[PDB]
């Protein structure tokens, strides 16, 4: 506080208010992953190029 | 896409008389033209669905 006012605040503006400090990203949220159920309760046969 | 072939014509033989002026003929052409301006086509799209259901 014996600074007090006068201190820098690198990432201010003005009277040092505005705070734009830059932003750090990695990466994003979305709909949780679902994985089938039926793929080891169901036999699984092919006709792949046949008919 | 044209091509150009020339024709040439022919004269006709005359006869003369002693003092008689030769008469003198022109020998007349012209040109021949093909020209392309059709495309032949075929146009066979198979669907993914036939195609992963049949050989």
């Amino acid at each position: 506080y014996a600074g007090n006012l006068t201190r820098p605040h690198w990432g201010g503006a003005a009277s040092d208010v505005d705070i734009h400090l830059e932003v750090y990203q990695n990466e994003v949220d979305t709909r949780f992953q679902y994985q089938a159920m039926f793929l080891g309760l169901s036999s699984q046969r092919s006709v792949a190029d046949r008919s | 896409n044209t091509y150009r072939i020339d024709r040439l014509n022919t004269s006709s033989v005359k006869g003369r008389t002693s003092g008689v002026a030769l008469e003198p003929t022109p020998v007349r052409n012209d040109k021949m033209l093909i020209v392309v301006d059709t495309v032949l086509y075929i146009r066979n799209p198979i669907d993914y669905q036939d195609d992963w259901t049949a050989p």
